[PDB]
C-alpha cells in the first residue's frame, strides 16, 4: 500500500490499547508526528506468534531471510496484534501460506512468488515432487485452541522513503496564527515567499 | 518546565478508602493527548505499577490490583486523584504519581514520593534529659553535646537545635525498642570546645501524637 | 503472567564494565520496549535509558543497552563505574495493557575505610536523677564500615539489662552513625565508682570512662 | 525466591520431536535434581524421568531429558508423539529444603462428527410441586459445534427470569452436551397453557413443548 | 508392594481446621528410611508442595504455607495425618499423599487424589426430583429420562444409575451457579422407549459435601 496526498495522524494509531507488540526503530516514537517524509509504504502480512521476534534488522532464520529481508538502514515501523478470533477457525483450517525453501538469499524489499520446486541434488525431476525435489510452500499451524506462541498476528510494516520530493504526507500544524500587513514568510504549498 | 506535587494524608488506616491526589503545575492535563499513571514502591522492594489513565474515561489496572483502584481526573483543577479500597498492612509503599507520554515507553518526569504507612493509635508522654558535656566528653578541639529522648510512644519525634538554626554536625539517630515496649533515641551536635561556656544550646523535642513540646537547655556539667 | 527476571545484587570494582540482565518469562523482550530506571535511595526515580539503544540527554555515554531476543534477556552494559552510580536498577515492560517492572538490581558501593569513631560519653543528668531514673548514652559517629560492637563496662558489675544499642545509619558526609543506651537505677549509678563504654571497630578499641561528679 | 519457569501451552503433531523446557530463576538448574511428572486428567501423577537422564522401568525410551546449565534451563525431549501422551508435565526442584514445582506444560495432539442436538423436555414433578417449587429442564445433547443458544417460552412470551443454562461439555462419543433449567413457581406453571424450549443449533431450530397434565 | 490411601472428609469450612489422614497398607512407616510428603493441586493449576515429614519429628514446610501446616506421624496405626489451620476459599485443591523416595528426588508412588472444596456459607442439602418421561420426551425409537439436582451446596455431586449398572448413555452435566448462591445440575440417560414401563429406573445422588444419600425412582408421567 502507498500513502500519498493524505494527511496522517498517528495518535489514533497508538491509543487503541489493543496491540500486543510494537517495534518502531529509526525514529523516536514520540516525535514522528512532527517530522515528515515523502512516501509511507504499508506492507501487511500474517505470521505466527513465535516468528514476531525474527522481524528485526540483523536477524537470521527461516522466514525473514526468505520472504521479507530487513536491511540495516531500516526506518520502518512494525505493528502487530492478536486476531485469533477472526484469522483462524475450527476444523484445522489455516488459509495462509509461507515459503521455506530457496536456492539463495534475496535482496530486501523484494517479493518472491515463484512456485518452482526447489531442487536439492543434481538430478532434475522435471517439475514433480521427486527425490531431492521438495515443494517450497508449506502449511500453517493456526488453531483457535492453541496457546499464545503460535497465534495469528497481523504484522504491518510502515516504512519511510528518503528522496527529493515535497512532503505530501505530513503531520504539521493545521493552522498557525494569521498575520497581515507585515513582511512575513509563508509556505502556501507552492512557494517560500517573504512579503506582506 | 512542569512539575508534579502530591498531596493527601500520608498515613493510612486499615480497611478504609485511601485518598491521594497529585497536582500538576506548569502545564495542562487535557492538552497534548497526555497520559497519567500511579506507581508505588515498598521500602526495600521493586517498583509496582498500579494503573494508568487518560484525560478521558479510558483507564487500565493491574490484575493484582484489579477492582480496587479508582482513579479520576478533573480538568478544572488540573490534577488527578487515586482512590484505593480495602487497604491492608502489605500496602505500605512510597507512592509516586507518574508523568509519562508513551504508554509503552518511559516515565520521564517523576514526582516526589509520599510515605504511606499504617497509622498507630496508642500514645505515651515523652521525656527529655540533657547531656552535659565535660572535659572527658571532647576528643581534641571539638566537643559533643545533645539531648536524650527516652520513654515515648509512638513514633516519630522531631528534634531541632536552636529552632533549626544549627544544622551542621546535627545527627538524628533512628529509634530502637527498649526492654519493655517503649522507645528511646538521642540527638547531638558537634561544636568546638571554645564555644561551650559562651554559647547557649537548646534542643527542641516535639511529640505530635502526645501534643508535648519540650525545650531543654544544654549546659556543661557542674561538679557537686 | 509475564514478568521481568532481574538479578538482586551485582558488585564490581570501579573503572570496569558490568552487564545487568532483565529476563522475560513468557513474552519476548523484542515484543515491547524496555525502559531502565536509576534511583537514588530516598528520592524519585530517573530514567537512565529508553528505546533500548539511545540515551536521554543528561546521562553520560557509558549507559548502553543491548537486546538479544534469542535468550529473552534485556541487557544493560555499564562501563567506568563511579561513586554516584550506586543505585537500584529496574527494567520496565508493557506486556498487554499492563506495565510490568523488574525485580531490581541494587548496584553496590564502588577507597580508604573512613574509620574515625567519635566515642563520646555523657553521665546521667541531675534532672533525670530527680525523676528516679538514670541512663548512660554511648555515641559513635563518623565510622566505617558500619559494623561495631558495644559492651557496657564498669567497676564491680554494671547492670546487664537496659543495654540498648542502635544499628549504624548513614550520615550526611557518607559516614555512619550509631548509639548505645544503658538504663540504670540511680542507686547503682553511685554504687560503682566509674562506668566505661568501649567500642571495638576494625580491631582498634576507643574507650572513655565516666564518673559521678 | 526460586521458581521453575515452564511453558504453559505446547502443541505438536504426532510422530515428530518436541522439546519442553524448565528454566530456573535464581538457582542454577544443575544445583539440584529435576524430576518430570506426567499426570493424566483426573488421575494421580506418574514419574517419567529421574536424575535428569535416567528413565524409570516402565516408561518408554522416548522420555529423554537434557540439562542446559548455561541457560539455567532443564529440557525434556519427546519423540514420537502419540495419543496417550496428552497429559500435564511438571518439573520439580528442591532448592534448599523447600520443594518447588514447575508451572505446567500440557501436551496437545496435532474426523469430528457434526450432528444436530437431541432435545428433551421434562415437566416439573409432583413431588417438587408438593415442596412449593417448580423447575423446567431442557436437554441439549449429541451436537457439534459447542455453540447453542436457549430461549424459554411461556406459550408465546419469552422467559428470561430464573433461566439457568450450562456450557457445552464434550461427551464420550466426541459430541457435546448441555442443559437449561427454568426455575418457576407452582402458580406460574399452571398459569400458562403450555411451556416450550427452543434449542437452535447450526441455524436449525428444534422445539419441544410441555403442558400441565 | 505398598499403597497409600487417603481418608477424612472432603469438606472443610473456612477459618476452620482440616483433618486428612493418609493410611498405609503393605508396608511399615518406620522401616525403609524414606519420607512422607503432602502435595496439593488446584483444578487447572500446577502441583504445589505443602510439606514433608520423617517418621521422627523432623518437619519442613513451604514458606508460603509456613505456620499453618501441622503434620504428625503415629507408628502404631501405620499412617500419618496433616492438619491445616485458617483455610480459605483459595485452598480448593486435590490433595495427594506420596512416599518421598529421595528428599530431592521423585515420589515413586502417588495415592489417589481426594477433592477438597472450601466456600463461605452453610452447607445445604440437595433436593432430588424425578424427571418423568412421556410422549413429548421421545424423538423416534428412543426416549430420555433423568433426575434433577437443585439447590445444593457445595460441589461436587455424583449420580449413578442402578447402583452403577447403567453407564451407557449416562450424561452428567457440570454444575452452574443459580441466581441465589446454590448450584444446580442433572444427570440423564438415553433409553429405548420399549422398556419404559417394564424396567425400573433409580438414580443414586451422593452429596458428601452435604451428606444425605437420596434414592429417587424414575417412572413415566401419569396424567392427573
Amino acid at each position: 500500500k502507498r500513502i500519498s496526498n493524505c494527511v496522517a495522524d498517528y495518535s489514533v494509531l497508538y491509543n487503541s490499547a489493543s496491540f500486543s507488540t510494537f517495534k518502531c526503530y529509526g525514529v523516536s516514537p514520540t516525535k514522528l508526528n512532527d517530522l515528515c517524509f515523502t512516501n509511507v509504504y504499508a506492507d501487511s502480512f500474517v505470521i505466527r506468534g513465535d516468528e514476531v521476534r525474527q522481524i528485526a534488522p540483523g536477524q537470521t532464520g527461516k522466514i525473514a531471510d526468505y520472504n521479507y529481508k530487513l536491511p540495516d538502514d531500516f526506518t520502518g515501523c512494525v505493528i502487530a496484534w492478536n486476531s485469533n478470533n477472526l484469522d483462524s477457525k475450527v476444523g484445522g483450517n489455516y488459509n495462509y501460506l509461507y515459503r521455506l525453501f530457496r536456492k539463495s538469499n534475496l535482496k530486501p524489499f523484494e517479493r518472491d512468488i515463484s512456485t518452482e520446486i526447489y531442487q536439492a541434488g543434481s538430478t532434475p525431476c522435471n517439475g514433480v515432487e521427486g527425490f531431492n525435489c521438495y515443494f517450497p510452500l508449506q502449511s500453517y499451524g493456526f488453531q483457535p485452541t492453541n496457546g499464545v506462541g503460535y497465534q495469528p498476528y497481523r504484522v504491518v510494516v510502515l516504512s519511510f522513503e528518503l528522496l527529493h520530493a515535497p512532503a505530501t504526507v505530513c503531520g504539521p500544524k493545521k493552522s498557525t496564527n494569521l498575520v497581515k500587513n507585515k513582511c512575513v514568510n509563508f509556505n502556501f504549498n507552492g512557494l517560500t515567499g517573504t512579503g506582506v | 518546565q512542569v512539575q508534579l506535587q502530591e498531596s493527601g494524608p500520608g498515613l493510612v488506616k486499615p480497611s478504609e478508602t485511601l485518598s491521594l491526589t497529585c497536582t500538576v503545575s506548569g502545564g495542562s492535563v487535557s492538552s497534548g493527548g497526555y497520559f497519567w499513571s500511579w506507581i508505588r514502591q515498598p521500602p526495600g522492594k521493586g517498583l509496582e505499577w498500579i494503573g494508568c489513565i487518560y484525560y478521558s474515561g479510558s483507564t487500565n489496572y493491574n490484575p493484582s490490583l484489579k477492582s480496587r483502584v479508582t482513579i479520576s481526573v478533573d480538568t478544572s483543577k488540573d490534577q488527578f486523584s487515586l482512590k484505593l479500597s480495602s487497604v491492608t498492612a502489605a500496602d505500605t509503599a512510597v507512592y509516586y504519581c507518574a508523568r509519562q507520554l508513551w504508554l509503552r515507553g518511559r516515565f520521564d518526569y517523576w514526582g516526589q514520593g509520599t510515605l504511606v504507612t499504617v497509622s498507630s493509635a496508642s500514645t505515651k508522654g515523652p521525656s527529655v534529659f540533657p547531656l552535659a558535656p565535660s572535659s572527658k566528653s571532647t576528643s581534641g578541639g571539638t566537643a559533643a553535646l545533645g539531648c536524650l529522648v527516652k520513654d515515648y510512644f509512638p513514633e516519630p519525634v522531631t528534634v531541632s537545635w536552636n529552632s533549626g538554626a544549627l544544622t551542621s554536625g546535627v545527627h538524628t539517630f533512628p529509634a530502637v525498642l527498649q526492654s519493655s515496649g517503649l522507645y528511646s533515641l538521642s540527638s547531638v551536635v558537634t561544636v568546638p570546645s571554645s564555644s561551650l561556656g559562651t554559647q547557649t544550646y537548646i534542643c527542641n523535642v516535639n511529640h505530635k501524637p502526645s501534643n508535648t513540646k519540650v525545650d531543654k537547655k544544654v549546659e556543661p556539667k557542674s561538679c557537686d | 503472567n509475564f514478568m521481568l527476571t532481574q538479578p538482586h545484587s551485582v558488585s564490581e570494582s570501579p573503572g570496569k564494565t558490568v552487564t545487568i540482565s532483565c529476563t522475560g518469562s513468557s513474552g519476548s523482550i523484542a515484543s515491547n520496549y524496555v525502559q531502565w530506571y536509576q534511583q537514588r535511595p530516598g528520592s524519585a526515580p530517573t530514567t537512565v535509558i529508553y528505546e533500548d539503544n539511545q540515551r536521554p540527554s543528561g546521562v553520560p555515554d557509558r549507559f548502553s543497552g543491548s537486546i538479544d531476543s534469542s535468550s529473552n534477556s534485556a541487557s544493560l552494559t555499564i562501563s567506568g563505574l563511579k561513586t554516584e552510580d550506586e543505585a537500584d536498577y529496574y527494567c520496565q515492560s508493557y506486556d498487554s495493557s499492563n506495565v510490568v517492572f523488574g525485580g531490581g538490581t541494587k548496584l553496590t558501593v564502588l577507597g580508604q575505610p573512613k574509620a574515625a569513631p567519635s566515642v563520646t560519653l555523657f553521665p546521667p543528668s541531675s534532672e533525670e536523677l530527680q525523676a528516679n531514673k538514670a541512663t548512660l548514652v554511648c555515641l559513635i559517629s563518623d565510622f566505617y564500615p558500619g559494623a561495631v560492637t558495644v559492651a557496657w563496662k564498669a567497676d564491680s558489675s554494671p547492670v546487664k539489662a537496659g543495654v540498648e544499642t542502635t544499628t549504624p545509619s548513614k550520615q550526611s558526609n557518607n559516614k555512619y552513625a550509631a548509639s548505645s543506651y544503658l538504663s540504670l537505677t540511680p542507686e547503682q549509678w553511685k554504687s560503682h565508682r566509674s562506668y566505661s563504654c568501649q567500642v571495638t571497630h576494625e580491631g582498634s578499641t576507643v574507650e572513655k570512662t565516666v564518673a559521678p561528679t
